[PDB]
């Protein structure tokens, strides 16, 4: 949130991938990555990350 | 557009003003110069090296040198005037004329019109015809130069006499016909062609403030044609000449300066001048000529430099040869190498002998008064380079004066210009100069800061606060007092036992007419401060050996615009930077008020004037408090205590409340 | 004093030309600059319109020229002798002034001396107040404009206003054996006049859009004449009006065109320039940060190898060697032409003619979709159970028609439609946070031509939450086709945030049933 | 240093208040003029209908 | 609007937060096609001036 | 030469804040500070970066060698920010609280990661590509310039620190190597040679240093803003490019300082930096003015005047073979007077007079001179000049006594060099047991009490009556900057006890004693109660300063949010011409601005007090470390840093006392 407030998507994405390196399959982190990719409007990666969320949750209303 | 390459020639000793000349000789001409030791010499510069001719014996300091001829013959006789006599050489080492012209002090200018000889002095002017006195004049002010119009293209000889007090007295016989007025004290003047002007006669003058002109002296009145009054080109004109260097077909004006600046003025407008090429030289030019001296076939300018470096500015390129990889540089390098080796040997052995067995010089100083400001501009010059200059009291590359100011001069600089700003009062300044010579001596100079630039006319319709001195004077002594008290007045008491001078304050225009006879003196004025200072200083000199009730109003109305401008300066520079912080964002398209938008552009000039503002504000406050104290002192009161209230009022500066506090208490 | 021309008419000594514009297009003299000394060598007076570009040859005596004067017509310079054929010489000292300029000859133009010129219009009648001449620059702006209608003395005609021409070069240094004169006007009419028969051979109007500089440097050596359309295309419409090749390949309109008889260096407005060849191939483009105003390229030593002087649109200049960058600094506010300034037979001196007045010289296969197993299973279900789907969808459609008719009738009852013979349309917009909102009703009569006289608006609100000053007001006569914004100031009174609906009813004054209605959910107060 | 930014803010605030009062007074004058114009046009329609 | 915190003012397109065309997918602003799953953190574009945001 | 490119940038460039960096990886660009706290980037268009805070440092380099991009660094008096401009993302945004007065970027000795060194109040720091503190040491005074140069030739570069104390120290990864005492606050250092570095001051002096000596030096006006060593003539050896306060860019030589290339501008010179704009594979030299113009470059008769001067000297000697007997000798004498200055008396064993004396010393007198003036009624043979140096550093006066008669217009100038010793003040006296300072340090020395006595005679102004026996002895000295006391006690056991109540004096004495006996290691037993109690007071106050600043910042954030809301509300009320509510919003805004300005005043005041406290703490750690020579120095420094990061104040004082 802090990094997105300072308009720094590519810092937030690196931080999210660091977190996923810590927590290997977290759903909120993958969903945040997908939200950032959709705000930047490149859906071809937001669909991939929502599909990862699905592979983890499969009931996720957002993805 | 014009380019002149700086090719150096022989170096002679230190030279005075207009001490270089060119013998007319289609090939290369010959250069003739005169050192301050009397060694007049001439060379031709055949190929790189100076083939010296008749380098004579040392004598007195050559004050002037001029070449002329009796008839219409090509003028070749070179006349000098060293101490008190005029010697004359042919175009070789045969002296033919030696006119003793027994005088008192020295010669400062001279002109040779065939047989006619017009020489100057400190104050005296003489016109001889072959060692026979025929005209004698004694001006009231020192003479700077004398010229006579062409006695051939015209019929009568009308010698012009340039005085120190900004006048050109165009006299005939032994009495002035009329006097032309010129801005600034004239220093050089020469008819502006090889004949003296196509349309009859024309006189071209150049003044010490830096100004050129073309006074056309008719039989009874002058006809001013143009003036080259400058702004950035300050510096006393020491030499001027006419020669066609640009090659357009009409002769150009080659003018020198006192700060090295050499300038060419073309007349491409067919009637008026325009600058074409300027070049600085790091010393003071003393003589300029045209023609060619090296590699005939290319017109060049010969410039005599104060220390003696007879330099030339040629129109021919210098890079003659270029390939895959000049040699004259190597030749000059080797010559200087060998000379410096052998001279080091000799001077080291002599230093050893001198130290085991254990130098006068010249400083061309100029203590002038800038008129556009209120600051004297002292200018020291030495032939060698300076090491340090003391300034004790009672463009410059030199270091800090913080200490009694000591100035060190970096690297190899000859001249040093420094400003000096003194208040309307506080009369009473030494300067020790040390050159970079081996014994490292020091020479002291004593200038005076007098207790007002002198002009020729005043306005009597101003409120005059007259003042009268009476009783037991020798007119010479009263004149000595006025010389002690005023900047620009001749020392010698003017003849007639009755003299009147028309001064003018430069900080703000207030006249100080001063009239005096053998035993009486009237010092009218437009300022209370001026007459108060005069009263005090004249009473001091004596011990050694009326009011217009509206004058204060006039002086305050004079001051008001300056204080208003200073306060507006401060008020705008307070907000300059705050507005600049807003400027860097949103590009200033729609929001900034027009009021501050008027400041956003001129921010630079405002900021650079704010640097000088505080000195002007302090000076104005001091002048106002002195005016107040003095105008209450004349009535017999002592109001040295009410000053702080006046200071507070000026911090407020209600001009009407200011005049109210002036009239009431 | 703004200028138009800049041209180096060389080989005399360094003779540079400058065409200034006076009071009404006058050249007092078409001044010679003499760029390294700024004096007048040979003055060129007697020209009533702003010329732009001279013309030279190898056999010319270097003093006569070709002044394409933007104004009435063209005046080719032949040592103070403008001699064209039949319509182009038009009295080169202003003919539409000096028929009436004789009354304004006592001093300069100022409104003090104009009010004593009451007899001067009628003490001398050179013309009976002809409409072509009586009002050119200097006269009374109010009192003599009532005598134009009652006089109405007739006029003449001539060739239209020009910018550039095209002329011959081979038989030039006699100025009478010329054959083709193809000049470019403003109405994109390059008229081809011939003095061998006093005729009009052709006229080039195929762009029918105005050129900026018509001829890429007055001609090309291959005669591929380069007209520049003000649309975004540059043509290769040849000399003597041959068949067009047209390269539209520009992202925007072209600004400024010179040529070095090898390339076409045009400007652009998409922050670039384009170097086209004679055929239309882009040889090299150059990127610049801002838009361009005027370019040029200097003389050719090799095949066009020197520097380019390219100004910008924010007072900047930008100099280049096509590949390597040199300068960005801020001299000219605008500029006319950049040419030589060469004096003393040096390499190159550059000139720059700004629009403040100065003369500056400063040197520094398709996407067909794919269907998954879901689609084939769905189609199999449809093929095996199509009848039930059809029947149930028809039943659902019947029920949907029923419910839609029900809701439509209920809306007609309550008259809640903001769109409803009797044509109207109203919708209410709310603006503003804070306790005071601006509520503007956009109302509109939607009919061919029929106004609605008697209507009135009544608001329905909760008098404990909103304080409407005028909850009922007449509406102006609604003219068919205009949206009337009728606004009011709603104000929230509840100290706690309470959002309540507000109804609006538009109704006749003789009826009691609302003609139509609207609803607005008032937002939260954000009070204090 | 505030660089006298507060002084510029005070000046601008005074300007804004002055302009707001001016707009209020102009609104009141405009309303009076509108009422008087309504009376005048009432009379004019009457005199045209007669 | 009244709060500026992003360092870069005009950063490269692709590194800042400030598919189907509007002929298929409905839109909300000049771009920004309608999304699924409205969350209270959605900004979905930003206004340019206070006036535009109010009006 | 000729400027290979020129351009005009509309933004005022802050002087010492300029850098060139390939922020696109392969596309070099210019980063430069500006007014309002914004940093602009020139790509070959100008792009702004809102630091929103007054910048004080700026550089650009490679901070993580894994990628090939330059990282734009931006320092502020309370922050430090690395920035990847290409993919805009903070490499690290660290909060220093010591300030950013001078930063560099390179590899120190025995550190495998390019550090972003920084210099604040009195303490340096170091950060890797993520922002981890890897280097930290304390220095004398405010650091003004830093550069990386391999003094000592061992392949790992030590860092050169220019303290506001007029000193230039060289720091290894942990150890201090050497310190040369310049004469004014340093402003810029630049290395490009092996062990040679070019330095600038605020006098205007630009000079060059070998290991521990100056090749050349030139002092002028218009003190240098930015120095940078480049190879203009391409002779293979770098030269000192310099940009002065007037505009002059003079490329000099690293040999005797002879001007080789020269250029001029319209305003002052902000920065001279090398970087290959035009993509030619070879470095360039860009000069950037203060007013925002950039220009980029790619890489005769005076001796006859000297001949003429030699001939003039020969003329003088031949004239010989305002006059003065040739055997006139100027003899000086130093002394010290209480009833408070070091007097220097100059005389002449003749009837001649001393008309004026112009002493020239670098850092003692204000300015470079102190011309003594005697009025014409006061002239005599012997004249005394009072001197009051500001600090204890040995200075060398170059006296120039103007010798001549009474009524003379020209007279000689005798030159004479006299060195005021390090401790020129403190006219030492008899002991007073009542006023002996309770502070004390003890340490060990090798041998040779007589060698220490020679040390005393070399670094102190003992009178001629003195004599010291090999027995243990105490020497007392009254300070002359203040009325303090100093007591040196040499014990028979070879121990030394310095009993001065000033800690800097003890550090100076112990370090001079070490450097005099060629000692590489020393450990002290120290105790300064009066100083330690005050240090504890400051350490106590720091925490409450932190808390008050936190609370004030919270409140001001609240009020700023209120003010932005009111701005929006006022714009709304004005868009519907509702003037009562608009005027009420404007009144509330006025009141909030008044309250926030009061809050700003009080915060700033507390913040400056906090900076004073932090500098006190850092300078105290440095004063503790500076008291010990060699390997104990950085040991004590890191020990105190760890004892303060853990708030173990008692351990801090324990390690400062004996450890």
């Amino acid at each position: 949130k802090v990094y997105i407030s300072l308009d720094q998507p590519l810092t937030a994405l690196n931080l999210f991938k660091q977190g996923l390196d810590k927590f290997p399959g977290e759903v909120t982190l993958l969903c945040g990555i997908a939200r950032i990719y959709e705000e930047m409007n490149n859906i071809s990666s937001a669909t991939e990350y929502y599909k990862e969320v699905l592979k983890q949750d499969n009931t996720h209303v957002e993805a | 557009d014009l380019n002149l390459n700086r090719a150096d020639y022989l170096q002679v000793g230190v030279t005075s003003q207009k001490t270089m000349k060119l013998l007319p000789a289609r090939a290369t001409q010959k250069v003739v110069v005169g050192d301050h030791d009397g060694i007049v010499m001439c060379f031709g510069m055949k190929k790189g090296e100076a083939v010296t001719v008749f380098k004579t014996l040392p004598g007195q300091k050559i004050a002037r040198l001029e070449l002329g001829g009796a008839l219409n013959t090509p003028q070749e006789k070179i006349f000098i005037a060293a101490g008190s006599e005029i010697r004359g050489f042919t175009k070789r080492g045969k002296q033919f004329l030696s006119f003793e012209t027994n005088l008192t002090e020295s010669i400062k200018a001279m002109h040779i019109s065939g047989s006619d000889l017009f020489l100057s002095a400190s104050y005296i002017y003489n016109h001889y015809c072959d060692c026979k006195d025929q005209h004698y004049y004694l001006s009231g002010d020192k003479i700077n130069d004398v010229i006579c119009l062409p006695v051939e293209r015209l019929l009568r000889e009308v010698p012009v006499l340039a005085c120190q007090d900004r006048v050109l007295r165009v006299l005939q016989g032994s009495d002035v016909t009329y006097e032309i007025e010129v801005p600034g004290p004239p220093t050089v003047l020469a008819l502006h062609n090889g004949n003296g002007g196509d349309s009859g006669e024309d006189l071209l003058f150049g003044t010490s403030d830096g100004k050129l002109g073309l006074i056309q002296i008719t039989t009874s009145k002058p006809i001013h044609k143009w003036e080259i009054r400058n702004e950035k080109k300050r510096g006393g004109i020491l030499c001027v000449d006419s020669f066609d260097i640009v090659g357009d077909g009409v002769k150009d004006l080659l003018v020198g300066r006192d700060d090295g600046m050499v300038e060419v003025y073309g007349f491409d407008n067919a009637n008026e001048p325009v600058l074409r090429f300027d070049h600085t030289l790091s010393e003071s030019v003393t003589s300029i000529q045209g023609g060619c001296v090296g590699k005939d076939g290319y017109d060049e300018i010969v410039v005599s430099t104060y220390s003696g470096w007879i330099t030339g500015l040629t129109t021919e390129p210098v890079h003659k040869e270029s390939g895959p990889g000049n040699q004259e540089m190597q030749n000059k390098i080797s010559s200087l190498r060998s000379e410096l080796e052998q001279l080091q040997y000799k001077v080291l052995q002599e230093r050893e002998k001198y130290q085991q067995s254990s130098p006068s010089f010249s400083v061309n100083d100029k203590f002038t008064l800038n008129k556009d400001d209120a600051s004297y501009s002292l200018i020291l010059e030495v032939q060698t380079a300076i090491d340090n200059v003391l300034i004790q009291s009672d463009k410059n590359s030199a270091v800090v004066s913080f200490s009694l100011a000591t100035y060190r001069c970096q690297a190899n600089t000859t001249r040093l210009e420094l400003k000096i700003r003194s208040i309307e009062g506080q009369y009473g300044l030494q300067a020790y100069v040390t050159p970079r010579i081996q014994p490292k001596t020091c020479q002291v100079r004593q200038y005076h800061i007098k207790p007002h630039q002198r002009t020729h006319f005043i306005d009597h319709d101003r409120p005059m606060n007259t003042l009268t001195l009476t009783g037991q004077f020798s007119f010479s002594e009263l004149h000595s007092w006025v010389v002690f008290c005023m900047p620009e007045v001749p020392e010698k008491p003017p003849a007639g036992e009755c003299v009147t001078f028309y001064f003018q304050n430069t900080f703000l225009d207030t006249q100080l007419e001063s009239t005096y006879r053998k035993g009486e003196g009237v010092f009218k004025s437009d300022n209370i401060s001026t007459i108060s200072i005069l009263k005090d200083v004249l009473s001091k000199e004596a011990t050694k050996r009326e009011i217009n009730e509206v004058s204060v109003k006039h002086t305050l109305k004079l001051i008001h615009p300056k204080l208003e401008y200073q306060l507006l300066l401060a008020k705008k520079v307070q907000l300059i930077d705050a507005l600049k912080e807003l400027q860097v964002h949103e590009g200033n398209t729609n929001f900034l008020i027009p009021e501050y938008r008027c400041i956003l552009e001129e921010a630079d000039h405002l900021q650079e004037e704010y640097k000088k503002q505080p000195a002007h504000l302090e000076r104005l406050y001091g002048m106002i408090t002195d005016l107040f104290i003095d105008k209450f002192k004349f009535k017999g009161t002592n109001v040295k205590t009410k000053v702080p209230l006046l200071l507070e009022i000026l911090d407020s500066y209600d001009q009407n409340a200011l005049i109210a506090f002036f009239d009431a208490a | 004093a703004c200028l138009a021309l800049a041209d180096f008419h060389g080989d005399g000594e360094y003779k540079l030309a400058m065409g200034d514009l006076g009071p009404d297009g006058r050249q007092p003299r078409l001044k010679v600059l003499k760029g390294h000394t700024l004096v007048s060598q040979k003055p060129l007076p007697d020209l009533p319109a702003a010329a732009v570009t001279f013309l030279m040859a190898s056999h010319e005596p270097r003093t006569p020229a070709l002044a394409i004067a933007s104004g009435p017509c063209v005046y080719v310079y032949k040592n103070l002798k403008p001699y064209f054929k039949f319509s182009l010489p038009s009295l080169p000292t202003n003919p539409l002034e000096q028929d009436l300029w004789n009354q304004a000859k006592e001093d300069q133009i100022d409104p003090l001396t104009l009010k004593e010129m009451l007899e001067g219009i009628r003490e001398k009648a050179e013309v009976p107040l002809s409409v072509q001449s009586l009002r050119f620059l200097p006269l009374e702006l109010s009192e003599m404009e009532a005598f134009v209608n009652q006089h109405k003395s007739k006029s003449i005609r001539r060739q239209t206003v020009i910018t550039t021409m095209t002329t011959l070069k081979k038989n030039l240094a006699d100025e009478d054996a010329v054959s083709c004169l193809v000049l470019g006007t403003e109405n994109k009419e390059l008229l081809v006049l011939d003095p061998e028969a006093f005729t009009i051979l052709a006229k080039m109007s195929l762009p029918s859009v105005p050129a900026f500089l018509e001829a890429s440097g007055q001609f090309d050596v291959e005669f591929r004449l380069a007209a520049a359309c003000r649309n975004g295309s540059i043509y290769i419409l040849r000399r003597d009006s041959k068949r067009p090749k047209y390269c539209i390949e520009l992202g925007a309109q072209p600004v400024g065109l010179v040529g070095v008889h090898k390339v076409l260096v045009v400007g652009s407005n998409q922050d670039s320039l384009h170097g086209f060849t004679y055929k239309g191939k882009r040889l090299w483009t150059v990127q610049m940060p801002a838009a361009i105003l005027a370019m040029n390229l200097l003389e050719q030593h090799s095949r066009g190898l020197q520097a380019v002087m390219a100004a910008l649109a924010n007072e900047e200049v930008r100099i280049y060697h096509d590949k390597v960058l040199l300068n960005v600094i801020r001299t000219p506010e605008a500029v006319t032409s950049l040419c030589f300034g060469r004096y003393g037979r040096e390499d190159n001196t550059l000139i720059m003619t700004t629009l403040g007045g100065g003369l500056i010289i400063k040197i520094l296969k398709l996407n067909v979709p794919r269907k998954t197993r879901l689609y084939v299973d769905q189609t199999l279900r449809e093929r095996e159970a199509g009848t039930a789907m059809h029947r149930t969808f028809q039943a659902d459609l019947y029920l949907l028609r029923l419910r839609a008719a029900r809701a439509y009738v209920q809306a007609l009852e309550s008259s809640l439609s903001p769109v409803s013979r009797e044509p109207l349309k109203l919708h209410a917009v709310v603006q503003g946070l804070g306790p005071t909102f601006k509520l503007t009703l956009h109302l509109q009569n939607t009919s061919t031509a029929r106004p609605i006289l008697g209507l009135v608006v009544c608001f329905l609100y909760n008098e404990v939450l909103y304080a409407l000053p005028r909850a009922f007001f007449k509406v102006p006569l609604l003219v068919p086709g205009l949206n009337y914004p009728l606004e009011t100031f709603v104000k929230s009174l509840s100290d706690k945030g309470i959002s309540d609906i507000i109804k609006v009813l538009v109704l006749r004054e003789g009826q009691s049933t609302p003609l139509l209605s609207a609803h607005i959910n008032m937002p939260m107060s954000e009070g204090l | 240093p505030l660089q006298h930014l507060d002084t510029l803010l005070d000046g601008t605030y005074k300007q804004v208040i002055a302009l707001a009062d001016a707009v209020e007074e102009n609104q009141d004058n405009l309303f009076q003029s509108f009422t008087r114009l309504k009376s005048a046009t009432h009379l004019v329609i009457l005199l045209i209908g007669l | 609007i009244l709060d500026e915190n992003a360092i870069a003012q005009v950063p490269r397109p692709g590194t800042s937060l400030k598919g189907p065309s509007p002929a298929v997918r409905p839109v909300t602003q000049a771009g920004r096609p309608i999304t699924g799953f409205l969350r209270p953190s959605t900004q979905s574009g930003r206004p340019g001036t206070i006036e535009q945001a109010i009006k | 030469l000729q400027p290979v490119f020129t351009l005009k940038l509309r933004h005022k460039i802050s002087p010492r804040m300029v850098a060139v960096g390939r922020y696109d990886g392969t596309h070099p660009c210019l980063a430069a500070a500006t007014q309002a706290g914004k940093v602009f980037i020139h790509n070959p268009d100008v792009s702004l970066l809102n630091i929103n805070q007054t910048v004080s440092c700026l550089t650009a380099g490679v901070l993580n060698p894994e990628l090939g991009y330059d990282a734009l660094l931006v320092g502020t008096q309370t922050n430090l920010l690395a920035y990847d401009v290409y993919n805009n993302s903070d490499l690290f945004y660290r909060e220093v609280a010591d300030g950013a007065s001078a930063i560099v970027l390179g590899t120190l000795g025995d550190i495998t990661s390019p550090l972003a060194i920084i210099g604040g109040n009195c303490a340096l720091q170091g950060f890797n590509h993520e922002g981890n503190d890897l280097f930290w040491t304390v220095t004398g005074d405010n650091v003004h310039s830093l550069a990386l140069c391999d003094f000592d030739g061992d392949g790992k570069k030590e860092l050169l620190v220019g303290s506001e104390d007029f000193d230039i120290r060289v720091f290894k990864e942990d150890e201090i190597v050497a310190e040369m005492s310049e004469t004014e606050i340093i402003t810029s250092l630049c290395p490009m040679y092996g062990s040679r570095f070019g330095y600038a001051l605020s006098n205007g002096t630009v000079g060059v240093y070998d290991k521990t000596a100056r090749y050349w030096r030139i002092k002028s006006k218009n003190q240098a803003m930015s120095i940078h060593a480049f190879d203009l003539n391409s002779d293979g050896v770098c030269e000192l490019i310099t940009g002065w306060s007037n505009g002059k860019v003079d490329a000099r030589s690293d040999r005797t300082g002879e001007v080789i290339f020269k250029d001029n501008f319209s305003s002052a010179i902000a920065g001279v930096v090398e970087g290959d704009y035009r993509m030619e594979g070879c470095q360039q030299l860009i000069c950037c003015s203060v007013d925002g113009e950039i220009r980029g470059y790619l890489p005769i008769r005076e001796l006859s005047q000297k001949k003429q001067n030699l001939l003039l000297e020969l003329r003088n000697y031949e004239e010989n073979a305002g006059v003065i007997p040739a055997n006139t000798k100027h003899h000086t004498a130093l002394s010290v007077s209480l009833g408070a200055h070091a007097e220097l008396c100059i005389s002449t064993s003749n009837d001649t007079i001393i008309r004026a004396v112009l002493i020239f010393a670098e850092g003692v007198f204000a300015g470079e001179s102190h011309v003594v003036h005697p009025s014409v009624h006061h002239l005599s043979s012997s004249v005394r000049i009072p001197i009051t140096p500001p600090k204890d550093i040995p200075v060398d006066l170059h006296l120039k006594t103007f010798v001549g008669y009474r009524s003379s217009t020209q007279f000689h100038v005798f030159e004479l060099t006299r060195q005021l010793p390090r401790f020129s003040m403190y006219a030492l006296t008899s002991p007073d047991p009542a006023s002996e300072p309770l502070s004390y340090v003890n340490f060990i020395i090798a041998e040779r009490a007589q060698r220490v006595v020679m040390w005393l005679n070399q670094n102190f102004l003992l009178p001629e009556d003195t004599n010291i026996q090999n027995a243990p002895f105490q020497v007392c000295f009254t300070s002359l900057r203040n009325g303090g006391q100093l007591y040196i006690k040499i014990k028979l056991s070879g121990e030394i006890t310095v009993n001065t109540d000033d800690i800097d004096l003890a550090g100076d004495i112990i370090q001079s004693m070490a450097s005099f006996f060629a000692i590489e290691d020393l450990q002290v037993e120290a105790d300064f109660p009066v100083y330690f109690e005050e240090l504890r007071k400051v350490l106590v106050k720091v925490d409450e300063y932190h808390s008050v600043h936190q609370k004030l910042s919270a409140d001001m954030a609240d009020n700023s949010n209120l003010i932005r809301s009111l701005l929006v509300q006022a714009e709304d009320a004005r868009l519907m011409r509702d003037m009562k509510t608009m005027k009420n919003r404007y009144k509330e805004l006025y009141d909030l601005n008044k309250d926030l300005l009061n809050g700003y005043k009080i915060r700033c005041n507390n913040h400056t007090e906090l900076l004073g406290s932090l500098k006190a703490v850092n300078q105290a750690i440095q004063r503790a470390g500076h008291l010990r020579v060699g390997k104990p120095k950085n040991q004590v420094i890191t020990a105190c840093r760890d004892a303060i990061r853990s708030n173990n104040i008692n351990m801090l004082f324990r390690i400062m006392r004996v450890g």
